[PDB]
């Protein structure tokens, strides 16, 4: 039983050498159990050494995987030849500064993230006292939210990225949201500048399409929403201060 | 003297017909445009409506044309999809758990859509009964 | 890095009246582009329910002159707002459009406000 | 090259580092802390963990019963009074963890639920969900960005150390993206490179443990401590080798043969108990060593099920039903419908025993400082004395957490009391790591690198596996050294600077070699049967606590070759019979 092989075209890339991007092409035989990982794993090992990608987990855990799959973000191990029969196309990941091959400028990712502040804040327990008390309910608040791998598929799909690469993000807004609505922080005023800011919140149309992408479905739309809610009561509350 | 050149690729004023996703979203977001036109027509009615018989009978008949019935034909299916739609986006604004579980949206989705049936036949029932 | 202080966005105050309108719309557009739209013009509806007198007579009480006021103002506010970011969306680019819009729904507004003030 | 002052840098973001990391920025406020990383930090493996954290919590527990299950755990090859320090430092560490924010799941009195893992009596496994790792991971690098004290080396690839007269001056590292060299001058360096399960085929592992820092301290004359110690999890996909946690087992799954009979029963593990009450240590949720060792027993007798990838045994999850599947094991559910294609309500899983985790590593002290001063080594790539033998279940997320913080805090005094080393002496070091990589770049010889690892991977599975006889470790020790002359003869064609990975995956496989061969001898010295290390040639087969009872200390010299060294095993209150 001689496995099928399939025709997968890849946009390549090196600084040193090319002007602009072009597609190449590599055969992979594959099975029902091939990953594009996998098949990336082979044309490194087999035909063209000289590619690099990102990779590790293999479970699609980690977040490191972020390519487009025709006009898709995906998952590089959670994409399956299979399901590619008719053709598949595998530029680097969407709205980032492509570097090399595969690999691109994720900078303003981590500076986003960074940005919102996310750690408790201003919770003055200590260790000897015993861990905080959190219901189940009152963990639910942000719960699924707090499921974000950081793979960034999220700012591929987001249009508004595209169009504004200042937008913080749809990845990096949710968790701000995340760490506001945990019980155990009381640092929600420090979290606030960055989200009441036009490339905060207000840089999202609702397009909805990161959660469309999420591979650990955080929903991060319902975050920016329930985000603009809050930032809303702020304004309004800020205004109303006379003092 | 970095050997890097980072490769940004352009986002077109057209990035939106490839994906059939971002296509839906422009035409959600384009209800408006029929939305705002009906708001436009309103005020030719109120305003034609404090002007007497004859400005209202001519304002009927503006109505009457079959160009703008066509239209106006377009504009109820295009408030009805923002309807469809706006109600599958406003419960992701609300964060409720119930029973240690995040809620949602169908529970939602459903009594807006009732509230909607309950106004249109109350509205209809006021409009034309008597 | 990125911004440390950054501006507060004035957008919440439209972003409201979009999330009123919006809702106004969704819920009470549909009947009434029925109403008005449709069967008024076709003149499919019983006798002299949406005849001039009978219109003028609930424009003119007060329920309706707050109820035409909202029905006009709401989905104006929704819709522009949404055009606004549209103009964005496509790359098309408009002076001003933050005042061109929002002055042509404030414009509106204030005709309306006067039209059900009576003229 | 470019160089960088740091009053100590740290090699790792995983748990261990970042947990080192935030620790010695609390320690001292005013020190600049370097933290490399070849991965963005949450990438690091410590990500992929589901079962969760060790730590004493209930009423009916003690210290002592935690101290107990460790030792006996790891056949009495642990250095107990290090095993006192754990076990008591790790309800602080999981309480700071909470403090920090991490998700811990909870009993709806609002207080931190646990559940058991490892066999142990008591259960003490604090869990957030089944993602502990990448909660933890995620808490814990989240929390440091808070310290401005830590300047983070992202994507940045060290390649070896600087050393001089006995005592740790900084190391070199390349800038992945950029390619260029650049060296970091601290007074004392944390190793936090985590363990070297990628040199087996078959393994648990993400791409990023291969076992660089272990290839490090090799180099500069730091033995390696009880490496034949490699431990297998008996429930992984078969091809892929990805985890199926013990959780499922846990749940009271179930593994069937061919003939869906229960088989655990027959290999000293009866009697069976019924899908509703899973007893402990009976059947599924028996002792690891002997599950892992079922399956070859049932693997020789035709009883294992055979599919392209490999020769399997069922995970029969069938009976637990949806509702409290997608509650307490919702994520593996996910995989199983990908990876394998296997929906864990209407069909049974594929696994097959796996390679996991190495209770081998770098030798260190109690405070994780190694024969060279100034240079520790915490969480998986270090051995503290922690493990010995065998890891206990849920104990490796703690020893990051605890350890992590006492590598921090200790690498913290050394630095403050270092005094300089020799400018000229240390300089001319960096140089020759500069020149050494140079002489790898042009080496020529037209061999494929990827070739060679797929070899070591094979040699590794089959005379390092669960059952061990002298021949195939022979045979392995043998083409480990015909694979080291083959390394030389590679050719690296990619000669690109910027995410140069052709080159780093290369340097990686080199290190892996070393190691692989440390693995290597150690096992085939060892003559006994104890932990993960079994024989089954005559007068191995049995533990010896009288030739025995000592830990293996591999050496790499000069000339390329593994040396064994014997060190004793310290003992507090508990001595074997
Ligand atoms: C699937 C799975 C599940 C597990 N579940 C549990 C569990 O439930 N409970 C438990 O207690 N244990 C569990 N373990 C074991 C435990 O997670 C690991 O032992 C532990 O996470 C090791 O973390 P670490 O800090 O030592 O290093 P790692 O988390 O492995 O990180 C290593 C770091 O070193 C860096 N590095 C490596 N080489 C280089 C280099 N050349 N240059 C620069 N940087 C380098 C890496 O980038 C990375 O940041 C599990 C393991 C696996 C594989
Ligand atoms: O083996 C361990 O220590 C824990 C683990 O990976 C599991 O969840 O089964
Ligand atoms: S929200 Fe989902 S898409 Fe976005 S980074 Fe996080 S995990 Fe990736
Ligand atoms: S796709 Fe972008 S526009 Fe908002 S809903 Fe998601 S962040
Ligand atoms: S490899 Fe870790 S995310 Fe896909």
């Amino acid at each position: 039983a001689e496995m099928k092989n399939l025709k997968i075209e890849v946009v390549r890339y090196n600084p040193e050498v090319d002007t602009a991007p072009h597609s190449a092409f590599y055969e992979v035989p594959y099975d029902a159990t091939t990953s594009l990982l996998d098949a990336l794993g082979y044309i490194k090992d087999n035909l063209a050494p000289d590619l690099s990608y990102r990779w590790s987990c293999r479970m699609a855990i980690c977040g490191s995987c972020g390519m487009m799959v025709n006009n898709v973000p995906k998952l590089a191990c959670k994409t399956f030849l299979r399901d590619y029969t008719d053709g598949m196309k595998v530029e680097a990941l969407a709205n980032f500064p492509i570097e090399r091959d595969l690999v691109v400028d994720m900078t303003h990712f981590i500076e986003s993230l960074e940005a919102i502040k996310p750690y408790i804040i201003g919770n003055s327990r200590t260790a000897d006292q015993g861990t905080n008390i959190q219901t189940p309910a009152q963990m639910a608040k942000y719960h699924q939210f707090s499921g974000c791998i950081n793979c960034g598929l999220c700012y591929a799909a987001c249009p508004q990225f595209g169009l504004n690469p200042e937008f913080i993000g749809p990845a990096a807004i949710t968790l701000a949201h995340r760490y506001n609505e945990d019980s155990r922080d009381h640092g929600k005023k420090e979290r606030m500048a960055q989200l009441n800011s036009q490339n905060g919140v207000w840089s999202c149309t609702f397009v909805g399409y990161c959660s469309e992408v999420c591979p650990k479905h955080v929903d991060p739309a319902a975050a920016i929403q329930q985000g603009k809610v809050e930032s809303s009561k702020d304004f309004l509350i800020a205004t109303l201060k006379p003092r | 003297t970095t050997k890097r050149k980072p490769y940004v690729r352009p986002m077109t004023s057209t990035w939106w017909k490839k994906l059939p996703f971002y296509r839906f979203y422009m035409l959600r977001e384009g209800t408006a445009v029929p939305a705002v036109w009906f708001s436009i027509e309103l005020i030719f009615g109120l305003f034609a409506l404090k002007n007497g018989p004859e400005a209202w009978a001519g304002f009927v008949d503006f109505l009457q044309n079959p160009v703008i019935v066509i239209i106006n034909l377009i504009t109820l299916a295009a408030a009805l999809l923002h309807t469809k739609t706006w109600f599958e986006l406003a419960p992701k604004a609300a964060n409720i758990i119930v029973k240690d579980e995040k809620m949602g949206p169908e529970p939602i989705i459903k009594s807006l859509w009732a509230v909607t049936v309950v106004a249109t036949i109350v509205i209809l029932f006021v409009a034309l009964y008597w | 890095m990125i911004n440390p202080n950054p501006k507060r966005s004035d957008e919440p105050v439209f972003w409201g009246l979009f999330g009123a309108g919006g809702m106004w719309s969704a819920i009470i557009a549909p009947v009434m582009i029925l109403l008005v739209g449709i069967l008024l013009p076709l003149g499919l509806f019983p006798g002299d329910a949406l005849s001039y007198e009978r219109v003028l007579a609930f424009a003119q009480s007060f329920i309706g002159r707050v109820f035409l006021f909202l029905m006009i103002v709401l989905p104006l506010w929704c819709g522009l707002h949404r055009m606004h970011h549209a103009m964005h969306d496509l790359k098309i680019h408009v002076p001003a459009g933050k005042w061109v819009f929002y002055g042509l729904a404030a414009i509106l507004t204030v005709v309306t406000l006067i039209g059900v003030v009576t003229i | 090259m470019q160089t960088f002052q740091a009053d100590l840098a740290i090699v790792g973001a995983g748990g261990a580092g970042l947990r080192a990391a935030i620790a010695a920025a609390q320690a001292n406020p005013n020190a600049k802390i370097a933290l490399i990383s070849k991965v963005y930090p949450m990438r690091s493996h410590t990500v992929a963990a589901e079962g969760g954290s060790a730590a004493v919590a209930q009423d009916h527990d003690s210290f002592e019963y935690h101290f107990h299950d460790t030792v006996a755990g790891g056949d009495w090859l642990c250095e107990q009074d290090v095993v006192d320090y754990f076990v008591h430092h790790c309800p602080t560490e999981m309480t700071q963890l909470e403090l920090w924010g991490c998700p811990w799941s909870r009993r709806p009195d609002g207080s931190v639920n646990v559940r058991r893992f490892g066999g142990m009596k008591i259960e003490r496994t604090w869990f957030a969900a089944d993602k502990t790792g990448f909660h933890m991971l995620h808490t814990l690098f989240q929390t440091s960005l808070q310290f401005p004290q830590i300047q983070r080396f992202d994507e940045h690839f060290v390649l070896d150390i600087l050393v001089d007269d006995g005592h740790v001056r900084g190391l070199v590292a390349m800038n992945m993206m950029e390619g260029t060299l650049v060296q970091i001058r601290a007074n004392a360096v944390v190793m936090a490179t985590g363990g070297a399960g990628r040199v087996y085929r078959y393994n648990t592992n993400g791409g990023i443990v291969t076992g660089d820092g272990m290839g490090m301290a090799l180099s500069h004359g730091v033995p390696l401590r009880d490496m034949e110690f490699v431990q297998y999890h008996p429930t992984g996909l078969p091809g892929s080798g990805i985890l199926m946690t013990e959780g499922c087992r846990g749940e009271g799954g179930i593994l069937v043969n061919k003939n869906g009979y229960r088989y655990l029963q027959d290999y000293g593990m009866g009697p069976e108990t019924p899908l509703g009450e899973p007893k402990n240590k009976y059947m599924e949720l028996g002792p690891r060593d002997k599950v892992s060792q079922a399956f070859w027993h049932e693997w020789r007798k035709g009883n294992t099920i055979s599919t392209p990838r490999g020769d399997v045994v069922y995970l029969d999850l069938r009976h637990l039903g949806e509702k409290k599947l997608h509650e307490r094991l919702p994520f593996i559910c996910e995989l199983a419908k990908a990876y394998v294609g296997v929906d864990p309500v209407k069909e049974p899983i594929p696994v097959r025993p796996t390679a996991h985790y190495t209770m081998g590593g770098i030798e260190t002290d109690q405070n994780c400082e190694t024969r060279i001063k100034g240079l520790f080594a915490v969480g998986e790539c270090s051995s503290v004395g922690l493990h010995g033998a065998n890891r206990l279940g849920s104990n490796s997320l703690a020893e990051l957490v605890v350890f992590g913080r006492l590598a921090g805090e200790q690498a913290t005094e050394r630095a403050a009391t270092a005094g300089n080393g020799n400018e000229a002496a240390i300089e001319a070091q960096a140089a020759g790591v500069e020149q050494r990589l140079k002489d790898l770049v042009n080496q020529d010889g037209g061999e494929n690198w990827a070739k060679i690892r797929d070899e070591m991977g094979l040699a590794m599975e089959e005379g390092c596996g669960i059952y061990r006889t002298p021949e195939l470790m022979q045979k392995t020790i043998d083409k480990l050294a015909e694979l080291q002359e083959r390394f030389k003869r590679v050719r690296i064609t990619d000669t690109s600077s910027v995410f140069n990975t052709d080159l780093l995956y290369t340097i990686e496989l080199g290190h892996g070699l070393n190691v692989a061969e440390c693995m290597a001898h150690s096992a085939m010295a060892r003559k006994e049967s104890r932990g993960a290390h079994q024989r089954l040639d005559e007068g191995c087969t049995e533990r010896d606590d009288v030739n025995f009872l000592k830990h293996t200390l591999a050496f790499r010299d000069a000339d390329g070759t593994t040396r064994l060294e014997y060190s004793d095993v310290k003992i507090t209150t508990l001595p074997p019979a």
